[PDB]
Formats: C-alpha cells, structure tokens, sequence
C-alpha cells in the first residue's frame, strides 16, 4: 500500500508534466 | 538528473517543471520552523 | 527588492551563459548600494 | 492497487507517445 502511494504521487507527477507538455505544444504551435 | 542539454551551458529547457538546484533545504528549516511554532 | 545570495544563485544557475567572475561582479554592483555588506577591496580575489 | 497499476503504466506509456509527438511536432514544424 505504501508502494501504492508512492506511485500516486508518481501519478500525480506525470499529470503535472501532462499540463506542461499541452502548454509547451500550444506554445510550439504558435511560433 | 533534471532534463537539460549537454548535461554533465547553453540549455534551453523547460524553466519551473522539476525540482530546483537547492533551496529544498530552506523549505525543509521553513516546515521545521513551523513545527517548532507550537510547543 | 534586491534578491540575496541565495536568491542570485537561483537566478545565476539557470542562465545559458554564466562564469564565476561575473556572478560575483553583478554580485558587488547590485549589493554594494547596502550597508550591511563590509568589504576591504585590497583583496580582490573573491573573497569578499 | 491493481486498478492504480494499470492505470501506472497506461499514463506511462500515454505519456512517452505524446511527450514523443509533440516533440517531433514542435522541432519540424516550428519552421
């Protein structure tokens, strides 16, 4: 369970990259 | 390590996506500081 | 307000093009203004 | 914890194939 939870915040982690990543291509597609 | 070109000058990655240099220490003192706020 | 060592340090990392020397010029002509920094300028080997 | 699994490794490989497609996308058509 505690593995569980690690991988949660890993999860988070990657949600928070997922925003970036969108934000970094809109940015790309605008230049 | 943290995304970055030719790491071990000219880099240019993402600024504010991972963890930073340092500075993890003073936030640690800061959460210390606010533990010791009571007692 | 005029950031501190630490806080320079956090601005100088990330730059592409940085030296020792140049952080530490930038570091006396942005702080030298403060009172609260005593120096002996006979030693210029950064120490300071 | 079976269901977070899954969904682990879903959003790592989500991410990889986007973080790949949108890396492409931006370094050739950026011009």
């Amino acid at each position: 369970l505690a593995a569980k939870k690690q991988e949660l915040e890993e999860i988070l982690h990657e949600m928070e990259a997922r925003i970036e990543e969108e934000e970094e291509r809109s940015q790309q597609l605008q230049a | 390590r943290i995304v970055g070109l030719d790491q071990m000058s000219a880099s240019k990655t993402k600024k504010g996506m991972f963890r930073t240099v340092g500075q993890l220490y003073k936030e640690q003192l800061t959460k210390l500081m606010t533990t010791l706020r009571n007692t | 307000n005029p950031p501190g060592v630490l806080a320079l340090l956090d601005e100088e990392c990330w730059f592409p093009k940085a030296t020792d020397t140049s952080f530490v010029e930038k570091l006396i002509q942005e702080q030298g203004n403060h009172a609260k920094f005593q120096k002996s300028k006979q030693l210029k080997d950064k120490t300071e």
